[PDB]
RNA sequence: CCUUCUCAAACAUUCUGUUUGGUAGUGAGUGAUACUCUUUGGAGUUAACUUGAAAUUGCCUUAAA
């Protein structure tokens, strides 16, 4: 089970902007539109870091 | 000793007294450990560098970060009545208690080691004045902000549900549920009191 | 002979106030089936190749309105008088008076239908508003409370 | 006699939490777009800008054909 | 019939813009003509053209005499014209809506042209649009049988052209068009000879399509005509040629 | 009881005695009208008095215009008690010898820093 | 030209008068009152004379507004062409490089539809302190943003050149906003003879720097205007005769 | 149920600077010592603050029916 094209490209935007600051990442408004928790974003980034860098 | 204010602008006055006083080690005392999640989460998001202490976090997480205040010079923490009990720092000048305390009797005894004022609509030292048109107009900023994030809406809610429970679970005949809920919701800035 | 909670209707909002109510309400149309569909195809053509805030509209379901009053989220509530089962809406002016949400009985059910992309609506409400029309809305609230509520304080009485 | 309603209400009649679906921009329309993305990925549907281009080449070529021979 | 209170304030406040609008323009071109620049907005003549993506080429205006055809429009909403605009529109006798006239643009004409800008639309026409206007619409106020002159009726003849003007070399209706397209000396006499041009209105009806075509076209005026309301407002020029296809 | 002079208040900006006289002519014959204006600049303080000649006709108007929403804000209108006439709302519109004293005043002023 | 030493004896004796055992404005507001034989007597202007100043009092005003109660905020009024063109991120990228920060840019539209209420307009305007306005619409504003907003010297706008010879460019505004911010001081022009120059924050203006600001102003006033008398005044002090023309 | 002056010039250009001109207000009310003026009549001014857009009287036609 992989992730979608938009999801991957959206995660690229978050990683390049903040890095690994999940608190800043979920208090962000422009990139993290759907106000997901720290646990949601980091889990999806771990899956992203497996397929990519 | 105290400052007489209505329940609408109790929080709005506090944000004034923090912004005007940004050099001194000052402590607020609030009731609920749930509540000081809320007033900490606003002030870092309306950008005051505050600190936060409450029961809902770990011990050395509480301790080592409380340790940062004790060796500091400038800033400010927000803590409960309970978690700060027994651990007074002599390096402090303002103890403002927002709430009626847990024990009102034994509260005066814990002063004498630190200048004091409180906040009360109907409910030694003197008061202070306040020029009423000086409070910050952030309530326009906050009402948009309490509607936009849902995390800040949830923590506003628990900061309200837990505020009044503790207000009812108190000792005194004076501080018993007379206060109108139209204005305590405005201290957490709602349109409707949840 | 009519029991007072029936014929709390028919003592409806007058000519000029009703006109001004629709001057406000016709600004806040729900996006129609055609308009909504074409917008999403615009979104499909754009987002597939290469942000928006919450848009305000009127709220128009009977269940949705009876939710919104007592939520409390409703500010103005329009209520049609002509309803096939009258008992569907008889409690609604009392609910608004009890929760303190400003209401107005409007005349014509199809008149509500026009502003809402439906045949009939029976009830229509405006929960939230754009900032420019906020002062105008609150003025209409006072206008309706002066004309409708204060004139007909005795509407709960008299058969 | 409007007896009970004279005492005007304060908190809403429920206490239900309000979900995150009433804040971040909505899934439904976001799902619906993704389907219309899917259909143009499969090409079942033309975008509206090319439909004008389908109507630009068409509808000028009117009455411009032989009918007797 | 009864007047609603909405009306009389809307009429008040719109005209008391126009009473304020032309006052400022009448003060300005006074100070432009009398040449007392210590505090002015702008120091020259502006003519803007609006055509088609919706281009706005603002230009200067030299002294070169040009030819303008001006159509009366009925705008804006609640505006009783003041005394200062009753006059110019009566001196151009454009008191009927959807009625046109050719005039010449000089530096005497341009300052008064900023007065009537919200009430009409102006522009430079083409020779076809000069010609196809006159040979298709034309009124001649001339004597009837014996008594009744003011039957304005029709440019039927070329010998009625011999009758009134005649001695200025004015021999045929095509010769009139020479006197308008080219600035001739007897241009004002033949301009005084063809008093209106009763253009039709575009929408011209109530109905199914007619309600919709009115609404769809009414917003089109709001783009192709903007009301500047400025002290040194430009004079806005539209293409007459595309307009006359809508009006002939 | 109620008298003839009316208290039309809360008037829209851009609504003067003429339109006050014009619109309230529609109810019947009207005695005399003013509108209270600022003296310094000729603009309105948004309350004005008029009188009908018929005391019947007054409370016709008050029972028709007491909360009549009119381009922004509803007119509040009042019949008045007996007597208490319309009075005084005037129609206002937009309406080295020195060097001796300044040499005196320049030297007088320096005493003030010595004062405080 | 005025002597440096009377101004030093002017400012420091007011440091005395401000060091005594509303207060946010009385202590803090260095102002200097200027008189004329009839400033601009017959025409009610609203322009702001942007007096060139060597050393800013706004980067000073930037800090102490964080320590005091009211937030110093900067407005830009634009026409329709630019707001559709330019974001705050482009401003922030080329002004935080100094450290100045446009809080809100506001269209000409927004003054008339979403702040058209007098209450909300006073709520919107009275927050801000540096009102800047693009030149195309500067001349339309007292219908828009009210007359009450022109009673102050903060809230009255400043015309600022944003067009690079007839066309807008961001480069033009970005160095011009710095030009008005750190180098310029406004003063209005009543048609009376009295005029003050609210010079600024007395907590700032290290009073050797303050004399540098005062003397530089007196250069740009005596050259541009005839003048009669000049006075420095902490807010309703005894007035101090600094300069005395005849 | 109207919707409000959305830039002119001049010189010099770095891909924009310098200079000049252009803005006549909702109303009410509070109020901090100074400035000028003429003449005792008050006039023009100068900080600041409040306020639901508040208020009880200063001597043209087709936007037709």
């Amino acid at each position: 089970r992989s992730q979608s094209e938009r999801e991957e490209e959206w995660l690229e935007k978050l990683y390049k902007k903040h890095g690994d600051d999940y608190k800043k990442m979920f208090f962000d408004k422009k990139l993290n539109i759907y106000q997901q928790s720290e646990g949601d974003l980091k889990r999806r980034l771990l899956r992203w870091k497996k397929r990519n860098g | 000793g105290y400052v007489v204010c209505d329940s609408d602008k109790r929080f709005l006055l506090l944000f004034s007294f923090l912004k005007r006083n940004q050099k001194k080690k000052i402590i607020v005392f609030l009731s609920s450990c749930n509540s000081v999640k809320y007033y900490a989460e606003l002030l870092n998001y309306i950008d005051l560098p505050v600190l936060e202490l409450h029961g809902k976090q770990k011990q050395q997480k509480r301790t080592n970060t409380f340790f940062e205040f004790c060796n500091a010079e400038r800033g400010i923490l927000i803590c409960t009545d309970v978690a700060a009990r027994g651990l007074d720092i002599p390096a402090v000048d303002w103890i403002i208690q927002f709430d009626p305390p847990d024990d009102p009797r034994d509260y005066i005894h814990r002063v004498g080691r630190g200048k004091s004022l409180m906040f009360l609509t109907p409910n030694p030292l003197n008061e202070y004045e306040f020029p009423e048109n000086k409070i910050a107009n952030v309530q326009s900023q906050l009402e948009k902000l309490i509607k936009s994030n849902y995390y800040l809406h949830q923590t506003a809610k628990d900061g309200y549900r837990s505020y009044l429970q503790a207000y009812a679970s108190h000792s005194l005949k004076t501080v018993y549920q007379i206060d109108k809920l139209d204005l305590a919701k405005v201290a957490k800035s709602y349109g409707f009191p949840v | 002979k009519v029991p007072p909670t029936i014929a709390q209707f028919q003592y409806t909002l007058d000519r000029n106030t009703a006109a001004e109510t629709f001057k406000l309400f016709n600004k806040y149309r729900p996006e129609t089936a055609a308009e909504k569909k074409e917008r999403l195809t615009k979104e499909a053509a754009a987002v597939a190749e290469g942000a928006s805030p919450k848009p305000y509209a009127v709220k128009y379901g009977l269940n949705h309105v009876v939710a919104l009053i007592e939520n409390k989220k409703a500010k103005l509530v329009l209520i049609a008088n002509d309803v096939d089962p009258i008992e569907l809406v008889v409690f609604l002016p009392a609910l608004c008076k009890k929760m303190g949400v400003p209401y107005a009985i409007v005349k014509g059910k199809a008149r509500l239908g026009t502003l809402v992309n439906q045949k009939t609506s029976a009830v229509a409400a405006l929960t939230e508003v754009r900032a420019e029309d906020e002062a105008a809305l609150a003025k209409l609230v006072s206008t309706i409370d002066a004309n409708f509520a204060d004139k007909y304080d005795e509407v709960k009485k008299h058969w | 006699i409007d007896w009970f309603t004279r005492h005007e209400e304060v908190m809403p009649l429920t206490a239900v939490p309000e979900p995150k679906r009433r804040f971040v921009p909505s899934k439904n329309e976001a799902k619906r777009v993704m389907k219309i993305v899917r259909a143009i990925r499969e090409g079942r549907i033309i975008p509206p800008k090319k439909l004008k281009e389908m109507k630009e080449k068409e509808k000028i070529e009117n009455y411009q054909y032989d009918l007797w021979g | 019939k009864f007047v609603r209170a909405e009306s009389i304030v809307a009429k008040t406040l719109a005209t008391s813009r126009e009473k304020e609008r032309i006052k400022r323009v009448s003060i300005l071109e006074d100070k432009k003509a009398k040449n007392e620049t210590q505090h002015i907005a702008s120091g020259k003549d502006f003519i803007l053209k609006i055509t088609e993506g919706l281009i706005r080429e603002k230009t200067t205006y030299d002294g070169k005499p040009a030819l303008l055809f001006i159509v009366r429009v009925r705008g804006p909403l609640a505006v009783n014209i003041p005394n200062k605009a009753f006059k110019i529109l009566s001196l151009l006798r454009l008191v009927e809506t959807n009625t046109g006239v050719f005039v010449k643009l000089t530096k005497n004409v341009y300052p008064l042209l900023k007065v009537i800008a919200p009430y009409v639309v102006i522009g430079k026409p083409s020779l076809s649009s000069i010609r196809s206007l006159i040979q298709k619409r034309g009124r001649i106020i001339y004597k009837g049988e014996n008594e009744a002159e003011p039957h304005e009726i029709v440019l039927n003849d070329n010998n009625i052209v011999e009758e009134q003007l005649g001695d200025h070399g004015i021999i045929c209706v095509e010769d009139i068009i020479h006197e308008i397209a080219t600035m001739g000396e007897s241009f004002s006499v033949c301009n005084f000879f063809l008093q209106p041009f009763k253009l039709n209105r575009e929408v011209s009806g109530f109905g199914s399509l007619n309600r919709l075509r009115k609404i769809k076209q009414r917003e089109a005026e709001s783009r192709t005509r903007q009301f500047s309301n400025a002290a040194t407002a430009p004079v806005i020029e539209v293409d007459i040629d595309s307009l006359l296809a809508k009006l002939n | 009881e109620y008298s003839g002079i009316i208290y039309v208040s809360r008037l829209p900006h851009g609504f003067h005695e003429k339109e006050l006289s014009k619109y309230f002519a529609q109810f019947g014959d009207l005695k005399e009208v003013r509108l209270a204006r600022n003296k310094k600049t000729g603009n309105s303080r948004h309350y004005g008095f008029l009188e009908f000649v018929n005391k019947e006709d007054a409370m016709i108007a008050q029972e028709s215009m007491n909360n009549y929403l009119l381009m922004g804000h509803l007119l509040q209108v009042r019949v008045l008690p007996k007597g208490a006439k319309i009075e005084k709302l005037y129609k206002y519109k937009k309406r080295k010898q020195l060097k001796d004293n300044m040499k005196q005043k320049h030297e007088e002023r320096i005493k003030k820093l010595a004062k405080s | 030209a005025i002597p440096r030493e009377r101004v030093i004896k002017a400012v420091n004796e007011l440091i005395k008068f401000t060091s005594k055992p509303e207060e946010e404005l009385k202590k803090d507001l260095q102002l200097i009152v200027v008189n004329n034989k009839s400033f601009t007597g017959t025409s009610k202007s609203f322009k702001l004379k942007l007096l060139n100043v060597k050393h800013s009092f706004y980067k000073p005003w930037k800090e102490a507004s964080a320590t005091a109660v009211k937030d110093f905020k900067v407005l830009l009024i634009l026409k329709d062409s630019d707001i559709k063109k330019v974001s705050e991120d482009d401003l922030f990228d080329q002004l935080d490089s100094e450290g100045i920060k446009v809080d809100e840019i506001i269209c000409g539209k927004d003054l008339k539809t979403v702040y058209k209420a007098y209450e909300a307009r006073n709520a919107f305007i009275s927050q801000f302190s540096l009102i800047l306005a693009d030149d195309s619409i500067v001349t339309s504003l007292p219908k828009l943003m009210g007359g009450k907003a022109y009673n102050k010297v903060e809230t009255t706008p400043i015309s600022i050149r944003t067009h690079a010879n007839k066309e807008f460019s961001l480069t033009t505004l970005t160095n011009n906003i710095k030009k008005v911010y750190m180098n310029q001081l406004p003063v209005k022009l009543p048609r009376g003879t009295t005029l003050n120059v609210h010079l600024g924050n007395l907590e700032w203006l290290r009073p050797e720097e303050f004399v540098d600001n005062v003397e530089l102003i007196s250069e740009q006033l005596i050259k541009a205007y005839q003048i009669r008398s000049i006075f420095i005044k902490t807010n309703r002090s005894p007035v101090l005769p600094l300069y005395y023309n005849q």
